[PDB]
């Protein structure tokens, strides 16, 4: 029952080693997805602005696959997100530490697919100057591994629009658009792709 | 909707 | 009997493995109560205001239960929440992580209750205009479970007024109306509850 | 002989379990006295002081007694304050969470005695408006235990005149007075004593 | 009352 | 496959003792490249100025070192920088605690050789007078070991121009140059080397 | 030879239990060096001061000894300063938590002595009211152990004279005395020495 | 006036 | 180039 | 002018 749960997790985390992180031979592909919920504050004086947002990250490991014959039938579970590997999507431009808003708790399928939710608020680099003005302005921030390139991590995106329905409706910035694209850049001296996801959006003060 | 609530979310990879 | 006490806590704790977290056949009721303490600051720049709290939270788990005449005739005992296994409940609208004002200390009942109030400071995302008005401003923020739905975890209120009695006499803001009201939330997509607890405060100024 | 020392250190704190907290069949009493630095600080649009000082806190136990002449005459050590059960003394209107200014380490005495004295900067709610007049303004926060009753844990002060031998010659407020009274409080619904010390003081700018 | 001083309510989930 | 690189994990790092750091009869060389990304913040009231910067050290050691073919052929692992020993560059007039804006991971190679690369950013003396003017200031900042001396860390610059290449193009500040440049220092006294790097950047308003 | 030095930290840490302090029968003589570098911040509205500072702090102990000879002639090493034990000098009028601006390792001389030099931020109780007129102001803070008396730990300052020779010479406000004084104080209660290192600074705004 | 000092105050418990 | 973009710049120690 | 610099000064406590 709760003995069950209390089995696989202990077959999955104490006997194997830790996850070693993905190599060119067996990469791996996170999938990204943004819900934003406040613009919080602007800065003019330093053009950073900050975000609090859900970032909803995906992928699958093999070592974490397990049959639910053997665990009572049982097809999911949440865990700590110390206890797994992780990874380091990070934001390219931001101007602060970021600052974790929930709790950090995976959940994990038995086909070895884990999804992770972190709230997060971000200060990044952004010129506001027109967040007056009935067009507002735009900002940009792309995510993406932080060492890996794209022949280790692939990102994707479900869709390019950024969830805007848990918006605060009364928030101190109005939502225009916002969307989350997935760029690849080559360099001329080398073979990899790098991959980021590119999260814009448009916005302008209330009236 | 669904995919705006992590409680959700992470229930339904199916659909987020 | 202190030598009693060190033997309970030692047969309750380094004895069985961490308790796993509630699962959809075994679930579990956590039962929530606002007492609050003070608004020590609005911010009309961002639309974020500050919050003291006390979080009362309880719940209760057949692995923390034991018969008092085996341990002494002892009927409860307080321990470290660090110790123990604490439930996922989160402010759904915050706007930067929460500051624990009070030492995390819980309280266990042979009956395998437990009891754990720790006083918070949190910001969350809220409109003031109108609170320099006879008519005060409303501001609100849902509790809940972050990863766990209703069919795993229940929340449920004792009240639906929030306790008062503690509060700040010479605070910057008066209180008019304090609610607990627990909801649910049903999707087309799928059958599970998704349970909340709403915190609604209507405050104003003081004249 | 640092031999003898650190063989009483492991004969008391290695080979037994940490001492449980304090039971209703071994109460305990923690004395309580405050040597006031300094306000540092007043905010009159939060309704926020901060007060610099030291909280000198004493109680005993029976756990960490011994006798000096079997372990080479010493009757007094020094220890990190982690190495020991302390008492959860904690302000009630506090509204960030305390930083120490100081180390935190205790002197422990043969007769099993600790005291322990650490430095800290406390921010709590206290309506200011009216420090600028000759009359002054009177704030109060008061200290006790945050999860047990009277019967538990019971408070004594040594003096109700908090020492202000060392508060701040040039600092941006005067003292008039300033005291640490114990109080009791009973409920109707409860038997119990809940019982705390509070700490007044009177003070105004510099003239 | 008793429900609004934490160190009272953990000694009576009885009432709060 | 990836059992080839846990094993080459666990062989490094648990079964070998901590290494000890550089000494004289085995010096070290760390090479440094900034590349810097914002001017986020000038304060002139107190002559501090913000940057946000890239810190590319490399450094070799040969108890990294490992033969591929026995490890299926890996050549190159990350690992958290953490797992393994980091020099001791710190910046010399920071007038905060520098913030860490990355993950902190590592890249090994077979040969023994590491990279990382830390975004941070970092607080330091500056007086910002002449910046409203057309030629600008200039700021400084050394880095270098705070413990070791020339004669067992050595630094070195791949190049003496600081890159620019994804400073932020909508900052507060333009760049009119960067420069990091190693120097060395004798003293009256004695006979070490002492070895900084100094990145001096030249910088001015958008007008 | 680093085989010989790993072999001589493990046997000066993993061997032994951790030095318990200084006693009345074994005490101790810790020299303080100031290198100031800026004043950084004061402010009138709070009548506190920000410096950063080296101080240099220097004890000898007989635990760390080793014969080189008996370690392939190596003479000092260098550690993290968690390695050791470490002395409680603490400003006496801090106002808050001091910040480490630098690493935290000290270097360990074959003889036991042990030289540590921590770059610190320090914010202060000081009243500016002056430092526009050209008398300048005078600050002053005491540095001295936290719990233990002057026949358990003895303090000496090999120089009275703070080094200046590293002063920003761009900051905001520039230094005209720095002094670093030895004090002793003794009570009617006490026989006990209490002693102190008593900073003094007298400073002024650019002429 | 040790009661003011802390390490005068732990010294001695006697007094303070 | 490729030396200003750290996951760049680590898989290439040859030219960063 | 060793003293003013903390590698300077451990490395040499004969002078500073």
């Amino acid at each position: 029952s709760q003995a069950n749960l209390m089995r696989l997790k202990s077959d999955l985390f104490n006997r194997s080693p830790m996850y070693p992180g993905p190599t060119k031979d067996d990469p791996l592909t996170v999938t990204l997805g943004f819900t934003l919920q406040d613009i919080v504050k602007v800065d003019s004086s330093t053009n950073e602005v900050d975000l609090v947002y859900y970032e909803q990250q995906r992928w699958k490991l093999n070592s974490l696959m397990w049959d639910p014959n053997e665990y009572g039938n049982i097809t999911d579970f949440r865990t700590s997100a110390a206890d797994i590997w992780t990874p380091d999507i990070t934001a390219y431009s931001s101007t602060r530490p970021v600052q974790v808003l929930s709790p950090q708790i995976a959940v994990v399928t038995h086909d070895g697919s884990v999804m992770f939710i972190p709230a997060q608020r971000l200060s990044f680099m952004c010129d506001p100057t027109g967040v007056d003005s009935e067009e507002g302005v735009t900002c940009a921030v792309k995510f993406g591994s932080w060492v890996y390139s794209g022949f280790e991590i692939d990102l994707k995106t479900d869709t390019d629009q950024v969830d805007l329905s848990s918006y605060y409706a009364s928030s101190k910035y109005e939502i225009l658009s916002a969307t989350q694209t997935r760029q690849v850049q080559h360099y001329s001296c080398c073979p990899e792709p790098y991959i980021d996801v590119n999260l814009v959006v448009k916005f302008r003060e209330r009236r | 909707g669904c995919c705006s609530h992590p409680a959700c979310a992470v229930d339904h990879p199916e659909i987020c």
